[PDB]
């Protein structure tokens, strides 16, 4: 980000970091295979 | 008279006293089928898989 907006930047801009979320799905083999 | 005998020592003995079965076979005859599952992961057989 350009800071107050000669043209200075700001030293300590955001970061914005990714987040996971996970979901287990498990089936029987029999219900499937069936 | 004509139908064999077939051995199996799968039928069950206790004390001597086992069993005899007269069987007809065929789907076309209306007699016994045998059931199995078709297609299956792995697939090793006639409704049979391996899978790791």
């Amino acid at each position: 980000q350009v800071k107050d907006a000669f043209v200075d930047y700001i030293d300590n801009p955001r970061e914005y970091l990714l987040s996971a979320v996970n979901t287990v799905v498990d089936v029987h083999t029999r219900i499937s295979d069936l | 008279r004509g139908v064999p005998l077939i051995p199996s020592d799968k039928v069950p003995l206790e004390n001597g006293k086992t069993k005899i079965l007269l069987l007809r076979v065929g789907e076309s005859r209306q007699g016994v089928v045998g059931l199995y599952q078709p297609n299956l992961p792995g697939e090793q057989g006639m409704g049979l898989s391996v899978r790791f």
